[PDB]
């Protein structure tokens, strides 16, 4: 297959807490390599989008905070790799990160994959009451509002089973970092 | 044409020529063959082209005849046949009749060539025809390039001396000619007679073609400072010298020039205003650029030489600025390094000439792209030039650009700044950013930003690489050179906010190490409410004001993140208010509270006048609105003062626990409730029950008491009743049964 | 052309007249000069305006012709010449000089003249040319005019009838002639000889004049009305009709008209339709007019002509409604007595007479013009309203009434009513007025206040104008009509607070009388609460809602003063409620809290178990405030709920002081303290502490028992210290200065 | 001066709980007269505040209890004639109207004139502590809202002198009245 690397890219904050990504990084993001961008919202500016379009061939988003005009952008976006169910966003909306709540949501809008963003700024994942968990923190590498490394992953979704190519730029001098992870939904 | 019959004949000629020669013993009528075909090149019925096209035609047939002559006259002689054809008034035919003889003479021995050659020139006296004088002399600078006299100059007849006179006199005469042959004729005929000049330049360059590997420098400058320099300074064409000037360049090692150009260019500083003297300095200036950039203060001499000639001369705008461009890349080629002088000519000579040019607003003038060109030649030159930032007289030339030229250099330097990334800075660039923005939109859908946007972005960016202690006053200086007016700082302020926001951390990084901290921490409230004004300074805009509100948000959790938060409270306070103000529009106010929310939320640091009092704000916020659904959303959100909510309070508030109001939210949420009951509505009820199950088992294995399964078992019995007892089918109704059963799997 | 020679041959001949008249014995001669002069009139080419100047001219010079004849000629008689000439073939002279020997025998034989008439008029039928028949008989009766044979002729030659043949030949003559010329001449003349023939119908008129000059009501109704409605009816001529009858009317006074109208009206009534019908029947109905405006149903009987003329003619209803309008004004002249009679025929007869004409659209339609006129009719003739008031049924006529003049009809009655008091209002006026209104606001810029602002006003303020004890059940049917529509009352509502209100006072003031003032009392909370709760109810108030609260504040305020605590606390326990519903702006929050606080403030008599818990919710909420400075201006008037203060505080237990708990007063105190100590703002904060100390020196002066001196030293030196020390240059900082002198000057 | 028609009256709690004033004030204060007109606010309609500011082009429109609709215009307003100051507001901020609340309200405005609604309409008058107290009253005394005279007195202000012309509408059958009981600010 090879068809759709999921790359968890978003944090964005431009010109919000962010302007651009680290220049390895970013290169790394040429067209060409994906047909399948995951841009995740507030952006925000204008150059962003016009950027994003010239660089990306895929255009699923959900609706952010920082975007005055575009407020017409949907609010999420279901996906379907073989036959997943797919929810994405930020993690905005609800009050805490409470993975149940979380998937709560998630039946409300009927998705079985689970990935955002949210304002703690963390990665990890697990699974916890028959559902998992995918969050890597700022995937622009910004700053959190907590008390961070650019975290997209060569997520490798086709069927059940997700293989996560994280591609990680962490300063000793800064160091480009791949980390593999796989997972399989239970189905 | 003439020329194709002049040709055929002049071909069945070199035919029977062939024929002569190459069977030897009829060198006879093998030289009355060669009389009589430049019999025909007197005849000058072949036009300029055609009589070229000719000429190269038995020029080639002639280096053969020339080959026949190496061959067979080096035998013993050929006695005055020149002198016993003499009975005729005429001089051509005896002339090439001798001169084949001298050819011979040349191709077997070096000493008896001056003889001829001054032979030749003296009794050229009768010769008036200049045309024929040109091609015959260069017939035998073509020719005597192979026998003209070279280092191996021993005192025979012909040596460096004498071939360097023989082919400077033959020069200078195919230059007499060279001349009159764009006026040699009829009057009207000077088109296609310059059109000769041009064509046949080339045939004179041939001589210092063959100078090239010639005369060392002191025999270069002697034999040729004075004859050529007089040669043009009597014919004053300006192709002549532009040319010629072109040959010498590229034709002798140009140590020898270089060390001439100075006192060459000394001599040629008599050039008149409508002759072409740019182009020639321009050239000039070439050879000096592959010169010295090709991996006598030049500057002094040469600039001060081209002073008095643009002085000496009237230039322009075009011309002016041209020459100024190219002395730019010159300085940039022979002393890059020198600034001091480069900087001379930005101020003392550059800027001189531009106020000095008392010429209008001019771009149609492409002089002006001279003088951009120009401008950013040391930008687009130095990897460096940061190094020449550090000029005011660098910079400070800008006020001298116009309104288009000043924006076209902001592209410009935008470009240079944005390509790059800062590094440590005085208050320097400040002086330089100073003059940028003043350039930038003072004085007075934005298309390309230009580029002021993704500028003013990279801008403030690269600004985070000062230091904090002065990047307070380079705030300042930031914030009120944003004093430009109102449409713009939109497109401006969160960088800022941010900015000043976590330079409050740089700053509390030395907190350990200060108490003023407090005071420089101060200074910031104070220069942040500064901004805020100054941005609610400009209430005019839509859309823009929400924004300002998650700003104050924004600064106020950076307080609380600063640990004095004395403060941080007023701005969600005053937030609040600046909602009151900006309450146009439903579901902003949505995500607005919800931002709301998340922030305070997040806010746990605070005491009971700012804790429980904010809690209670919150709650009227949540309370104020009109719709329900949303509404309920926020609410059962807002919920956070008793017990088990969220893992992210590690809070000693409560002992590294967790705050989930229980009861009071609760109450209100029963309050919602029964407000949605109003809806009569199947999928918003269906929604509401779900929320309720959720939060209710959320409470009940979270360990929250007053929340018994009881309630909780009677109530989604009643759900799943009513839901099927009395509500219709739609697939949102069996997604949220599916739901329903999974919470019950999570019952526990 | 002609017409001037017939002119200049006219003045001849009125010249050899005056010639042959100033000569006696020639009077022969003058008779024949005199024939000669009528010849040139003749004939039919006079044109009626220059054939009436040629008969003007011939008749005044005939005028002294007859007036020498009476002198000379009838000293005997001439011997009955007037058979001698009535038998000769030359007819034209025979009766010329007949006519004249008439008039000398009229004027001197007063018996013999109506035999002399009638034979001249029997003479006359031979004749069919009704040109020089009117002429001539014109001339005869000018000549008669002094001397007819009548009620001054008692039973002689000459009585009623003799004159009665005499103008009524006259009269059917003229209009013989008269409705010829509406033919005379040429045929495509008709509009012209239509203009003579009303030139020449004062001729005509000129009969009806003599009648005028006669008998008395009794013989004419004998032997004339009957003979004048006959011809009335006879002439059966639309302009015969027309003009003549609005002579005749105009003419005769109104002792003839005292019982000779109905059947004259009835004979009218079925005429030619082509008749302006309309308007000689309203000039008819002037003439009443003239009669009934001067200070045997004539009403009913001319409404009967008016039914029948309605059917016996074809009726525009626009006319119809014009004369119904005439109609109401003559009637409302004739009975605003019992009026009874006048609405039957008006609304119940006549307005049903409009319903039937169902009429098309009409505003612009005069049928419109004329419904408005008579609508009003009745409205401006009335001199007191309850006439109107007494009009049950025009509430139909309202929906039979058009749209426009609904509205304007509306307006003008009710301000009508307005403009002063109005009385108390019967069931019957009451959903009279009810209908008003539910046609008004119900059904369906305030440059109106679309439309009632004043007008509702002036509505709540009459219901009190009206009977005490009904008063409540007005109440009630008028929240009822108080049902325009959840969009209609929304800022008038206020209006049925204070009639609630004022009402509870009222009807507390009869418990000597009876107990139920209690029990229908609390049955008034109830319904005011249902009222109230209505508009708050009334939800879609954009935060405006302050109202409904100081409505319900209002309330319960004078419950407690009319010493309902029972629902008193019920109703202030519900402005808790809705105000934690309703807290809602900062300002506002402000201002509204001190409602509820002037709520409890009022208040004497009111249960302490109560109180103190209300005193504690107070507290509460108050504490429930947001922002700083505005905060603690909370704090201070808090602390009212314990001092020597308000009125709610003031117990005669205390020695005519007040409730006095000054240490949960200070407490309160130290926590405003507190938080002014942290508002962050300086100059505020320190005009804040001048107010504390002036609350704490009053009641240092009012002998607080917790005021302790050390607090005020402290407190003292402190601020001397502070405003010593580090108080910023500013007025304000003045303004603190002078008051902490004042304030000094106090502490006594 | 007649230019200086300072006149306290009014208050008659419309449209709501009045009707209107009968012709009496109404041709004794129709155009004409008044220069100077001294408003006392919360009329509450639109109507009467044009006919008040048709009785004279000066006049000090003040926000009150029943006024809701503008909430732009505060409560408060100090205005000067020479050594006089003319402070004004409703005294919401009062739970009784005790001297020393009054008088300290009156230096945070440095003013000595005396105008607000209260609860109760009753009128007093008498010297204390450097300040004299006036009651701005009502028209003719409308019902309970401000701590029962009908309040109108023709009043020039002359340096610390206010000529007050104690005129009352009483009922006996209300009647016009003709007294003055003037107050100079002590100084």
């Amino acid at each position: 297959s090879m068809a759709f690397l999921i790359l968890v890219i978003g944090n964005l904050h431009i010109p919000d807490r962010a302007l651009d990504i680290p220049p390895k990084f970013k290169k790394l993001l040429s067209p060409g390599k994906i047909s399948q961008t995951l841009c995740l919202g507030n952006l925000t500016d204008r150059a962003t989008y016009d950027y994003l379009r010239s660089i990306s061939p895929d255009l699923k988003i959900v609706r952010g905070r920082m975007d005055v005009e575009a407020t017409s952008l949907p609010l999420m976006q279901v996906v379907t790799h073989g036959s997943l169910r797919i929810g994405f966003l930020e993690g905005f909306t609800l009050v805490s990160e409470e993975p149940d709540v979380l998937l709560a949501e998630a039946n409300k809008l009927d998705v079985d994959v689970l990935c955002w963003a949210g304002g703690s700024h963390r990665f990890e994942c697990f699974e916890y009451m028959d559902k998992f968990f995918v969050n890597p923190g700022s995937a622009t590498g910004a700053f959190t509002t907590d008390w961070v490394v650019p975290s997209f992953c060569l997520m490798d979704v086709q069927g059940i089973s997700l293989t996560l190519y994280v591609y990680q730029l962490r300063k000793d001098t800064e160091n480009v970092a791949v980390e593999k992870v796989t997972y399989t939904k239970p189905v | 044409r003439l020329l194709e019959d002049a040709l055929i004949a002049v071909r069945q000629q070199t035919a029977m020529m062939r024929k002569f020669l190459d069977t030897p013993g009829k060198l006879m009528d093998a030289l009355k063959c060669c009389s009589t075909l430049v019999s025909e090149l007197r005849t000058s019925s072949l036009s300029p082209k055609q009589y070229y096209e000719l000429y190269m035609a038995v020029f080639d047939a002639l280096r053969y005849l020339s080959a026949h002559l190496r061959e067979n006259h080096p035998v013993n002689h050929l006695a005055d046949l020149y002198e016993l054809v003499q009975y005729a008034g005429n001089i051509i035919p005896r002339l090439y009749l001798m001169i084949t003889v001298g050819t011979a003479y040349m191709s077997i021995d070096g000493a008896p060539v001056k003889e001829l050659m001054k032979d030749m020139m003296d009794m050229s006296r009768g010769v008036q025809h200049p045309v024929r004088g040109l091609f015959l002399r260069y017939y035998l600078s073509g020719q005597a390039r192979d026998y003209l006299p070279t280092g191996d100059s021993d005192g025979p007849e012909g040596n460096l001396q004498d071939s360097i006179n023989f082919i400077l006199t033959n020069f200078v005469e195919m230059n007499k000619l060279w001349v009159r042959l764009q006026h040699q004729g009829h009057s009207r005929e000077r088109d296609l007679r310059t059109q000769e000049r041009r064509e046949l330049q080339l045939l004179v360059g041939s001589n210092i073609v063959r100078l090239s590997q010639l005369v060392d420098l002191p025999t270069y400058r002697d034999s040729i400072l004075g004859p050529l320099l007089e040669q043009i300074v009597q014919c004053r064409d300006i192709l002549a010298q532009e040319y010629l000037l072109e040959v010498i360049t590229q034709v002798f090692p140009d140590e020898y020039h270089l060390h001439t150009l100075d006192q060459f260019l000394g001599a040629v500083s008599r050039l008149n205003p409508h002759v072409n003297v740019k182009a020639i300095v321009i050239g000039m200036m070439n050879r000096l650029s592959d010169y010295a950039e090709r991996e006598v203060p030049l500057y002094d001499i040469f600039f001060d030489q081209v002073q008095h000639l643009v002085q000496a001369q009237h230039l322009p705008i075009q011309d002016t600025i041209a020459l100024c461009c190219s002395l730019a890349n010159l300085s940039l080629n022979i002393y890059p390094e020198r600034l001091d002088y480069v900087d001379g000519i930005l101020a003392y000579a550059l800027a001189k000439v531009k106020e000095h040019a008392n010429s209008a607003d001019l771009h149609s003038q492409p002089a002006q792209q001279s003088l951009l060109s120009l401008l950013q030649s040391p930008l687009r030159r130095y990897v460096s030039i940061f190094t020449a930032l550090s000029l005011p007289t660098y910079v400070s030339l800008f006020q001298a650009q116009t309104y288009p030229t000043r924006r076209a250099i902001a592209g410009e330097i935008v470009r240079t700044l944005l390509k790059n990334q800062t590094l440590i800075s005085t208050p320097a660039h400040l002086e330089n950013v100073l003059e940028i923005l003043k350039v930038l939109i003072k004085e007075g859908e934005t298309d390309e930003t230009m580029e002021e946007q993704g500028w003013l972005a990279r801008l403030v960016h690269l600004i985070h690489s000062d230091d904090n202690d002065t990047q307070f006053r380079l705030l300042q200086m930031t914030r009120k050179a944003y004093a430009e007016g109102n449409e713009r700082i939109r497109t401006t302020t969160p960088p800022l906010i941010t900015a000043g926001l976590k330079l409050a951390r740089r700053f509390k990084a030395r907190e350990h190490y200060d108490d003023n901290w407090s005071s420089q921490s101060s200074s910031l409230f104070k220069f942040l409410h500064s901004a805020i004004s100054t941005l609610y300074t400009r209430v005019n805009g839509p859309g823009v004001a929400d924004l300002c509100l998650r700003l104050f948000c924004s600064c106020g959790q950076v307080a609380d993140m600063t640990e004095f938060e004395e403060v941080a409270y007023e701005f969600f306070a005053q937030a609040f208010t600046v909602y009151e103000e900006s309450i146009s529009d439903s579901k902003a106010q949505f995500q607005a509270v919800c931002v709301i929310a998340s922030a305070l939320h997040r806010t746990r640091n605070f005491g009971r006048e700012n804790y429980d009092t904010l809690i209670t704000k919150c709650a009227q916020h949540a309370s104020k609105l009109l719709r329900k659904p949303d509404q309920c959303r926020a609410v059962y959100l807002a919920s956070h003062l008793w017990w088990a909510t969220p893992i992210a309070a590690r809070g000693e508030t409560e002992d590294t626990e967790l705050y989930r109001d229980g009861k009071r939210v609760l109450e209100c949420l029963q309050r919602a409730l029964r407000v949605a009951d109003s809806c009569m509505e199947t999928a918003t009820s269906i929604e509401l029950f779900v929320e309720i199950l959720d939060r209710y088992v959320y409470y009940f294995d979270q360990r929250n008491e007053s929340v018994t399964t009881k309630y909780l078992n009677g109530l989604i019995e009643l759900i799943h009743s009513n839901l099927a007892g009395n509500q219709q089918d739609s697939a949102s109704v069996e997604a949220s049964r599916k739901h329903f059963i999974q919470t019950l799997e999570m019952i526990q």
